[PDB]
Parts: structure tokens; C-alpha cells; sequence
């Protein structure tokens, strides 16, 4: 019965995956703007880098 | 019994869905609304590496920032310093079919792989002054598609075998397994504190793995075509998947669900490889009408192209500290770009 | 491991010629740049002469440029000098060194044991100062190395070319620190190099018994490479 | 120059490797690329001992002061269109298909594995990636296949055929029929020889395929074709 | 007085030339829009074919400045002018002509060492572009250096009433050796092709002798005419042969040569042509 075996294994781990905590969208997409807005200031691509200090000029 | 086994499984599935339904009010471009648009992405192309005399296939920055490594068709392995174009090592594969590569952490060691579906991780520092073959890893019943570095001793790859592997380079033997797709697993990304990492297959969906465990932690069906491409967020909450379908979709892993699709209509090409900005405000995918475009992560807008390649943009690559973006056509030809 | 040995050195009569023989096993020859040293029997070291790898780039020292002619064999591994019209301040103690230039790398790794020749008996040059000649220690204690350039080693790419050397008795000198703060392969963590500009410092934490010897300060930064007078160790 | 010595060095130690990576390049483009492609059992590995005798397997040859490179993908069990793009530009593609299992049904099925090698051919040869690659299309396993057709119709594979089981005429019907399967008449050409276990000619053939391939590229090369 | 007494000795429709010739000007830089624009094409088969058509725009440009200072504005030019012009079409025919020697020279190379990829040796060939201008330049120089009529009247040509007969000899020679190098190299390509494919056993070769007729008979049905005369002018003495006072169709035959240059080098081309279109 392998293909029995293989589908108890396949429910076995759908219903390990269904008793994980979810946050809701709204929670995250909050989480991963403020982590935007916090590193935004390190970030050379988004604000143009001195040609002063950078490597490649 | 096995009519039953599939009910149970869609009913699982049913109840996977609701839940994920349950846990969403509010999208991702709503709460991205009001924010401040990036704005035109002016990126020029600063150095050119030349020397590669067939396509390039992968590519890696290293945590230096300035030297780098890039694999070609044409059999060599060359390590670049980026800031004066200089050949630092051209390794000759010993397989001319190499189709990923790697760049370690303490930058002792280079990982390779290809169509010979064997991990070679060579070493740079050597007393005889030359580069040398450390270690051969097999195992692997497919082309090896990607490979990254937990440190000097454990690497993680993904073939083609619909498996990923776990192995210790010391030993040379698999650790760990990671089995569960159902396509050739094209690319993995490796999360920032080296706990977690998602694989991208062939089977339309991405698998968040744990690599201590050994268990599928999460999976996330949202694509409707193969998945080329997988890149962390830098805060490894969070991840992105560019496919064949010539979109780009962001998901997270709290949320379990996909939060943003990045597509355009006059994109007709799939993706090749995806890479996040220091920030993570602006999502880099090479695509296969020879450019490479930018989009604004959080806007899901178009933000700018990277026009300068001749051929299919293979290879994409950001580095840690954010410096520069490094991209590997199948022109033989790398790009650096501010 | 890897080495490189010295022969062709003895007494020979001034005005006369010598050929001298490093060949060298356990790496690649092809690959590394090859230097050759003098030490006179009671002084310091003194560059010679240094040859690029495949022989694309040659440079000689002042005293000896004209009369001696440095050349490598790659396909056999050996390094030749051959040196015409012996003076007598020749007389000295031969070294060649390996040395590979590239990111990260680590020039004058390896030293060779030495060959003796002793025969019948300037300006424009960055010159090193080691004031203290010598200065007794104590096993376990610390100690502090000063070295002095004339000119400022620093270059525009962040690079401050200072190498630090060991010369223990009786035994070929090795590199501890190379560009002034990175240690050495196989070197304890004991030795710490500093300094910035024209002042260098040496730092030794918790010597033991084999730290005693003469310390060499070395630039790299304008090609006639020129070592200092020396600094060497005492017990008590 | 504003190049330190120790950089200076390491330009020289860069160009030095450039040069060494314009020889290896100038070695490799006077070698010909040749990507070995069948159904299961076609008879690759007989092409490959006659190859040999005059993850991925190169078998590398010499012939008339050519160097032959042959690829044979084989035992990949992955999905061909995520690597077959890693040989575009081979000088060849060598294609065998065995005439003998024109009328075995075991497919791995209830479909010939003829279809299947039809199916193969017409998915290489009008893939996106070979649209001027040439076809070298081996016929493998004729005495067989000649004894087979005494006694087993080729109408098995294909009902429509009404010519007479004969070798000669069997022989080129089924050649036309896989050459039929070519859209990409006027951008590459299909190289047809009919071959077995004990013929040494082979080599000979692929030798000739591949000068008139180097002849045609020539051609277009400088615009006169 | 020098221009003036030369025409005595020696005895001595412009706007349908001018027309084809601008004809020749648009056709030349279509061509060599659809060089640069196409990436694949930056090889040095293209770089050569763009060479020619840089050398037909500098021979159109060079006939219509003629065409434009001709007829009875020619007196008024100072005889240093005559010659910078006269010059000038010499220079940008001989360019021509060595352009097509160039082409002829790298597909000789291309077809005698098959090869399996064509590098872009860029050594021979700047060393080729350089030659067609260097003695192109030259050829068309030594008449103001020295070598003409002047203390040598009753030695000097009448289509040319101030160049030497002894400068349209050697002209004629260096023109004779360039198109017969030109003729036996791309015979020489035709037998290589023909040998090769026939000693393999299992067309390319009938286009190829197609192409090969093609390019040979229009270049030599286009430069005979102007060989004749510039060969019976020297045969001929003064105030004699009333043929040469009607040159001006037979260097528009030299000239309309240059226009369907591009269109020979195009239409052979298939691909080429798949770029023309887009
Ligand atoms: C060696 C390479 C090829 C050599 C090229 C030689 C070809 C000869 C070019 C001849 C240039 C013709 C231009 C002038 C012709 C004249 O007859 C009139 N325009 C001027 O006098 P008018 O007609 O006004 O009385």
C-alpha cells in the first residue's frame, strides 16, 4: 500500500501545517512596512549614494 | 481507503484556506496606500567584467562586498574584485555544465553545481598558493539548480530530484533530507539568522524548511507556472517568488498566505532571478526580454529597469551592505550597477 | 609543506661571478613572485632583487642594478641570480622569498634557509628607522615594537603597506604582520600590529621563550623595498 | 601611475590570467559540440562504443584532426526545458531512434514507443532554442528491424501505410515521416543514416555532418548564404 | 592661365545623376542604420560591408560635389581646387574598390580556415580598414604632389586635361591587379566550397556561384567602361578622339556600381534582409 502510505503522510502533513498560529494580513503587512520605513535610511539604491564615498567612482 | 484519504486531504485543505481567509482583512496594497511612492530608479552601470566566453548562470557577492564570484558555461569559475575589475582566481570546473554557485560566508571556500548533479566546494585559502578541489558532494539524482553556505562546514543545495539537501562538508555526507515537492526545485534562499529557508519548485509553490528539523514548516501555493527564483526579506519574516508566469509574488510567513503579486501586462517573459534592496523596499527580478526590472515592494509599482544586457539576465545578486547590484547575463558579460 | 632552498653561495675571489640556485617545492612556483635578500653577516636585511611571475616584470636594487641579472625557470622551479663583478660589500647571506600579489593576499609568506657568499677582501629611497636597537624582556610580560617611515606608507586605496618581520637566531626570518594589521598564517594571536601614516607599533601580549629574536620593518609602497635597522629581544 | 606596487602586481596577475583564459577559449571554439538525444533504449550506447572504438557523460573523440565533444544528457530525470537551454549552440544534435520498437507497445502504456520517439523529435527539433541547430538523425537497429517487418506490419505503427513491407520502401517511409515532423525546413537541415551494431561507417557520417554544418555556418558568416 | 591653356590643348542631365546619386547617399545610410542598430551584427563581415557602405556614401558625396562644381563653374576654380577635387573622387572610388578587396580579402580567410566559431580577430582587421584608406589616400594624393602636366603639356591626358597620362597608367595597373585579386579570390572561395562539398558524401554551392556571378558581373559590366576610356585616352592622342568629351555616363555607371552595392550585399543576405524589414 504505498500509495495509501503516501497519502497518510500527505494528510499527516497538511494537518501539521493547519495547527500553526496566523496572524492576520493587516499585522504583518504593518510588520513589513515599519521594517521598510526603520532601514530605509541604509539603503544606498533607494536614496543615491554620494559619488564622494562610494566604492565604484 | 484511499478515497478517503483524498477527502480528508481536501477537507484539510478546505480548513487550510478558511483559515488563511480568516487571518486576512486587510490587503497589503491598502495598507501601502498612502505611503510615499520610491520614484524613478536611476541606476547606471558602473563596471563591466569581461573574461566569461560563454553565458553566465549564477553568481554570488560574498558578505566582503567586494569581491565576487561568477560561473559560465565556458567551464570557469572566476572570482572577481568588483571595485577594479581585477581577476582575484579563474578555478578550471572540472564539469562545464555549471549552472549554480556560491560564495562562503568567511570566503575560505566556492560552491559550484550543474548538470553533473555534484556540489564542488573548492578552497581559496590554500598554503600552495592556488585553488584546489575540498570537497565533491553527490547524492543528488538531478541537476543541481542552487546551493548556499551555512558556514565553513554546512552547506544547503536544491536539484532536480524534487529534494533538497542538508550536508556536511567535513563528513561529505547528506544531513539532512528535504523531500515534499513535487517539481524540480529550482532555487532556495536562506533566511538571515540561518534557521529557516524556502525552496522554490517546479510544482508552482514554495516550502518553508526547517533546517534543524528537517520538516516542511509551511507551504505556499500562489503561482500558476514554475518557480524560478526565491529571495528572504532582509528581516526573514517574509519572502519572494518570481515564476514563469511573469509575475513576481510576495508572501509571508506569519501571515502563511500571499500578501503582493508584481506583474505588468506588456511582460510577457518569466523571471529568472529576484533579489531584495538592503532595505527591502525595492524587489530586483531579471527577466528574459534582457533586461531587469525594479519594483517598489510595498507600491507593487514599476519603479526602474536595468536596460543593459544583450542577452537573458541569468544571475542577480544585491550585496550585504546594499553597495551595488551585480547582474550576469547570458552575454558573458557582468554588470555592476549604482 | 612548502619550501625553498638556497645553494650556490661560498668564497669566491672579488671581480669574480656566482650563480645562485632557490629551488622550491610543495606550491605553485609559476604563480608567486619571487625576491631576493641580502643579510650582511652583522646587519640587517637589504632587498636585492625581485622577479614578477612569467617574468613580465624585473626590478633591481640600486647597489646591485647592472651588475646582477635575476631570472626563474618555472617549468624546473628555480630561481636564478647571477651576479658579475663582486664587490665587497656583497658579502652576505642570501634569501629568496615567495610572494603572490592579489586581493587579501599575503606577500613574503615563505623565506628560503639562506646561502653564504663572501668575496676575498643613493637618495630617493623611502628609508625605515628602528631607533631601539635592543631592549631586555621578561617571559610572559609585553612588549611594544616601534617602527619610523620617512614617508607616509598610506595610498589612496586605504592600503598602508607595512610588513613585519621575525627573525629568530639562527633561523630564516618570517612575516607576522603584512599591510601594518593583518596577521599572518599560523601566527598566535599573541602578535598585534598597529600605527598609522609614519609611526608603526609592534604588540606582543604574553611572550613565551621562542618570541626572541630581531624584529624587521619592511615597506611596500615605492617598489626599492627597504627593511629596517632592526629590533631585536632579550631575555633577562 | 596612481596604481600601487602591490597593485600593480595584481593587474599583472589579472592580465596574465586573461591571457591564459583567451587560450583556454581559442582550445575549447575548435571543438565541436555534439548533444546525444534518444528514447529509452534507441541505441545511444551503441553510437557512443562506435564513437568511442574510431549525471551528465562527455565522451570526447578524434576524427580527420577534429576534436568531438558528445553530451549525453541520459539518465536526467528532470524536466527538459530547465537545462536544455545549457546547449544551445552546439555544433550538433544527435538523434536516435530505434526502428525496431516501431511495433512494442510497452511504452514504459498502450502507445508504441515509436510515437513517443516521434513526439521527442518533434519537441527537439522545433524547440525554441534549435531553430538553426542540425539534426543528425540515426536510424539504429536496420537488421532487426528488416527482420521484424517479414512478419509484424508496419501498419501497427502507422494505419495509414500502404506500401508493401519491404525494407528499402519501410525504410524510407518511416524517414519521411520523422522528417515531416520538421517546421524549421529552411533554418537547419536533418543529416539521415541508417545504422546497426556491426557498421563502422558512423563516424565517417557524423565527420561529414558536421563540415557541411561548418560550411553552412561559414556561409552565413560572411553573408553569402 | 594653366586650366585655361589645357583645355585649349586638349580640345574641351546633371540633375537625374544628382537624383540617383542622392539615391545612392539614402540607400547608403539605411544600410548603415541597419548595422548599427542590430547588435548581432557587430562582427567584422559587417564591420567590412559597413566600411563599403561608408566608402559608397564618400563616392556619392564626392560625384555630386563634382557634378555640382562641373561644367563651366570649372574655370572659375583655381587649379588647386581642380585637383582636391578631382582628387577627391579618386579617393572615394579607390576606397570603394579596396572596400570590396577587403570583403573578398576576410572571406577568402573566413572560407580557407573553417574554424568552428569566427573570432573577431581585430587585428587584422583595423589592419585591413586602415590599408583601404591609407592607399586609397595616396592614390588619390600623388597627382598634387608632383605628378602631372605642368612643363609636360604635350604629354597630358584629354579627359583629364591636367593629369598626366603616366598618373591614369598606373591608375589604370594598380586597378587592373585590385579587380583581378578581387576576381581570383572569390573564384578561389567558389572552388574551395565546391571541392569540399563534393568530397563529402550523404544546393549551398548553386547559391553560392549565383552570388559569386552576381557580384563579379555587375562590378566588372559597371568599371569596364570607364577602364576603356581611361585606357583609350592614353591611347589617344589630343584634339583627336571625340569620344572622352562624353565621360560624364560612364562615371555615372562607376557610381550607380556604389548604389547597388548595397543592394547586392543585402538581398544575398537572408539575414540581412530578416533585419531590413524589422
Ligand atoms: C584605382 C582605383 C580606381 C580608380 C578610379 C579612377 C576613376 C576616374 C574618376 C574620374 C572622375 C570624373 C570626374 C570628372 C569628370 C570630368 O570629365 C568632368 N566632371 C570635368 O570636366 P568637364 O566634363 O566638365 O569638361
Amino acid at each position: 500500500t504505498a500509495s495509501i502510505a503516501q497519502a497518510r503522510k500527505l494528510v499527516e502533513q497538511l494537518k501539521m501545517e493547519a495547527n500553526i498560529d496566523r496572524i492576520k494580513v493587516s499585522k504583518a503587512a504593518a510588520d513589513l512596512m515599519a521594517y521598510c520605513e526603520a532601514h530605509a535610511k541604509e539603503d544606498p539604491l533607494l536614496t543615491p549614494v554620494p559619488a564622494s564615498e562610494n566604492p565604484f567612482r | 481507503e484511499l478515497d478517503q484519504l483524498r477527502q480528508e486531504a481536501e477537507q484539510l485543505k478546505n480548513q487550510i484556506r478558511d483559515a488563511r481567509k480568516a487571518c486576512a482583512d486587510a490587503t497589503l496594497s491598502q495598507i501601502t496606500n498612502n505611503i510615499d511612492p520610491v520614484g524613478r530608479i536611476q541606476m547606471r552601470t558602473r563596471r563591466t567584467l569581461r573574461g566569461h566566453l560563454a553565458k553566465i548562470y549564477a553568481m554570488h557577492w560574498g558578505t566582503d562586498s567586494r569581491l565576487l564570484v561568477s560561473a559560465s558555461q565556458d567551464g570557469k569559475l572566476i572570482i572577481w574584485d568588483s571595485y577594479t575589475t581585477n581577476k582575484v582566481h579563474a578555478i578550471p570546473l572540472r564539469s562545464s555544465w555549471v549552472m549554480t554557485c556560491a560564495y562562503a560566508p568567511s570566503g575560505n571556500y566556492v560552491a559550484c553545481g550543474g548538470l553533473d548533479n555534484i556540489c564542488s566546494i573548492y578552497n581559496l585559502k590554500t598554503r600552495e598558493g592556488n585553488v584546489r578541489v575540498s570537497r565533491e558532494l553527490a547524492g543528488h539524482t538531478g541537476y543541481l539548480s542552487c546551493c548556499r553556505f551555512l558556514d565553513d562546514n554546512q552547506i544547503v543545495t536544491s536539484s532536480g530530484d524534487t529534494t533538497c539537501a542538508l550536508w556536511d562538508i567535513e563528513t561529505g555526507q547528506q544531513t539532512t533530507t528535504f523531500t515534499g515537492h513535487t517539481g524540480d526545485v529550482m532555487s532556495l534562499s536562506l533566511a538571515p539568522d540561518t534557521r529557516l529557508f524556502v525552496s522554490g519548485a517546479c510544482d508552482a509553490s514554495a516550502k518553508l524548511w526547517d533546517v534543524r528539523e528537517g520538516m516542511c514548516r509551511q507551504t505556499f501555493t500562489g503561482h500558476e507556472s514554475d518557480i524560478n527564483a526565491i529571495c528572504f526579506f532582509p528581516n526573514g519574516n517574509a519572502f519572494a517568488t518570481g515564476s514563469d508566469d511573469a509575475t513576481c509574488r510576495l508572501f509571508d510567513l506569519r501571515a502563511d498566505q500571499e500578501l503582493m503579486t508584481y506583474s505588468h501586462d506588456n511582460i510577457i517573459c518569466g523571471i529568472t532571478s529576484v533579489s531584495f534592496s538592503k532595505s527591502g523596499r525595492l524587489l530586483l527580478a531579471g527577466y528574459d526580454d534582457f533586461n531587469c526590472n525594479v519594483w517598489d515592494a510595498l507600491k507593487a509599482d514599476r519603479a526602474g529597469v536595468l536596460a543593459g544586457h544583450d542577452n537573458r539576465v541569468s544571475c542577480l545578486g544585491v550585496t550585504d551592505d546594499g553597495m551595488a547590484v551585480a547582474t550576469g547575463s547570458w552575454d558573458s558579460f557582468l554588470k555592476i550597477w549604482n | 609543506d612548502v619550501q625553498l632552498v638556497e645553494s650556490g653561495g661560498g668564497l669566491v675571489q672579488p671581480g669574480g661571478s656566482r650563480k645562485l640556485s632557490c629551488s622550491a617545492s610543495g606550491f605553485a612556483f609559476s604563480s608567486f613572485g619571487m625576491h631576493w635578500v641580502r643579510q650582511a653577516p652583522e646587519k640587517g636585511l637589504e632587498w636585492v632583487a625581485y622577479i614578477s611571475s612569467g617574468s613580465g616584470t624585473i626590478y633591481y636594487a640600486d647597489t646591485v642594478k647592472g651588475r646582477f641579472t635575476i631570472s626563474r625557470d618555472d617549468p624546473k622551479n628555480t630561481l636564478f641570480l647571477q651576479m658579475t663583478s663582486l664587490r665587497s660589500e656583497d658579502t652576505a647571506m642570501y634569501y629568496c622569498v615567495r610572494s603572490i600579489y592579489y586581493y587579501g593576499s599575503s606577500p613574503f609568506d615563505f623565506w628560503g634557509q639562506g646561502t653564504t657568499l663572501t668575496v676575498s677582501s643613493g637618495g630617493s629611497d623611502i628609508v625605515m628607522t628602528q631607533a631601539t636597537s635592543s631592549v631586555p624582556v621578561t617571559p610572559g610580560e609585553s612588549v611594544s615594537i616601534s617602527c619610523r617611515s620617512s614617508k607616509s606608507l598610506l595610498h589612496s586605496n586605504g592600503n598602508t603597506y607595512l610588513y613585519w618581520f621575525l627573525q629568530r637566531p639562527g633561523q630564516s626570518p618570517q612575516l607576522l604582520i603584512y599591510r601594518m594589521s593583518n596577521l599572518a598564517s599560523g601566527v598566535p594571536d599573541r602578535f598585534s600590529g598597529s600605527g598609522s601614516g609614519t609611526a608603526f607599533t609592534l604588540t606582543i601580549s604574553r611572550l613565551e621563550a621562542e618570541d626572541v629574536g630581531v624584529y624587521y620593518c619592511m615597506q611596500h609602497l615605492e617598489y626599492p623595498l627597504t627593511f629596517g635597522a632592526g629590533t631585536k629581544l632579550e631575555l633577562k | 601611475c596612481t596604481l600601487s606596487a602591490e597593485d600593480k602586481a595584481a593587474v599583472e596577475r589579472s592580465k596574465m590570467i586573461d591571457r591564459n583564459l583567451r587560450e583556454d577559449g581559442e582550445k575549447a571554439a575548435r571543438e565541436v559540440k555534439l548533444l546525444l538525444l534518444g528514447a529509452g533504449e534507441s541505441g545511444k550506447s551503441t553510437i557512443v562504443k562506435q564513437m568511442k572504438i574510431i549525471g551528465i557523460v562527455e565522451t570526447h573523440f578524434t576524427f580527420k584532426d577534429l576534436h568531438f565533444k558528445m553530451f549525453d544528457v541520459g539518465g536526467q530525470r528532470s524536466e527538459r526545458k530547465k537545462w536544455i537551454h545549457c546547449f544551445e549552440g552546439v555544433t550538433a544534435i544527435i538523434f536516435c531512434v530505434a526502428l525496431s520498437d516501431y511495433d512494442l507497445v510497452l511504452a514504459e502504456e498502450e502507445m508504441n514507443r515509436m510515437h513517443e520517439s516521434m513526439k521527442l523529435f518533434d519537441s527537439i527539433c522545433n524547440n525554441k532554442w534549435f531553430t538553426d541547430t542540425s539534426i543528425i538523425l540515426f536510424l539504429n537497429k536496420k537488421d532487426l528491424f528488416e527482420e521484424k517487418i517479414k512478419k509484424s506490419p508496419l501498419t501497427i505503427c502507422y494505419p495509414e501505410y500502404a506500401g508493401s513491407n519491404t525494407y528499402e520502401e519501410a525504410a524510407a517511409y518511416i524517414q519521411c515521416q520523422f522528417e515531416d515532423l520538421n517546421k524549421r525546413k529552411d533554418t537547419k537541415e536533418i543529416y539521415t543514416h541508417f545504422t546497426c551494431a556491426t557498421d563502422t561507417k558512423n563516424v565517417q557520417f557524423v565527420f561529414d555532418a558536421v563540415t557541411d554544418v561548418i560550411i553552412k555556418n561559414n556561409l552565413k558568416d560572411c553573408g553569402l548564404f | 592661365d594653366i586650366i585655361v591653356r589645357h583645355y585649349n590643348y586638349t580640345g574641351k542631365t546633371s540633375v537625374v545623376f544628382i537624383l540617383i546619386c542622392c539615391f545612392i547617399i539614402l540607400e547608403n545610410i539605411f544600410v548603415l542604420l541597419t548595422i548599427w542598430k542590430t547588435k548581432k551584427f557587430h562582427r567584422p563581415m559587417y564591420y567590412f560591408i559597413g566600411n563599403l557602405a561608408l566608402s559608397d556614401l564618400l563616392a556619392g558625396v564626392a560625384y555630386t560635389a563634382n557634378l555640382l562644381l562641373s561644367g563651366a563653374t570649372t574655370y572659375k576654380l583655381t587649379p588647386a581646387q581642380w585637383f582636391l577635387r578631382e582628387g577627391s573622387m579618386f579617393v572615394a572610388l579607390s576606397a570603394s574598390v579596396f572596400s570590396l578587396l577587403a570583403i573578398a580579402i576576410e572571406r577568402y580567410i573566413t572560407m580557407l580556415k573553417m574554424k568552428l566559431h569566427n573570432g573577431s580577430n581585430n587585428f587584422r582587421l583595423f589592419l585591413l580598414i586602415s590599408a583601404c584608406w591609407v592607399i586609397s589616400l595616396i592614390l588619390g594624393g600623388l597627382p598634387i604632389m608632383g605628378w602631372n602636366c605642368i612643363s609636360a603639356l604635350s604629354s597630358c591626358s584629354t579627359v583629364l586635361p591636367l593629369y598626366h597620362k603616366h598618373y591614369i597608367l598606373f591608375c589604370t595597373t594598380v586597378f587592373t591587379l585590385l579587380l583581378l585579386s578581387i576576381v581570383i579570390l572569390y573564384c578561389r572561395i567558389y572552388s574551395l566550397v565546391r571541392t569540399r562539398s563534393r568530397r563529402l558524401t550523404f544546393e549551398k554551392s548553386l547559391a553560392l556561384l549565383k552570388t559569386v556571378i552576381i557580384v563579379l558581373s555587375v562590378f566588372i559590366a559597371c568599371w569596364a567602361p570607364l577602364f576603356i576610356l581611361l585606357l583609350l585616352d592614353v591611347g589617344c592622342k589630343v584634339k583627336t578622339c571625340d569620344i572622352l568629351f562624353r565621360a560624364e555616363y560612364f562615371l555615372v555607371l562607376a557610381v550607380l556600381n556604389s548604389g547597388t552595392n548595397p543592394i547586392i550585399y543585402t538581398l544575398t543576405n537572408k539575414e540581412m534582409r530578416r533585419a531590413f524589414i524589422r
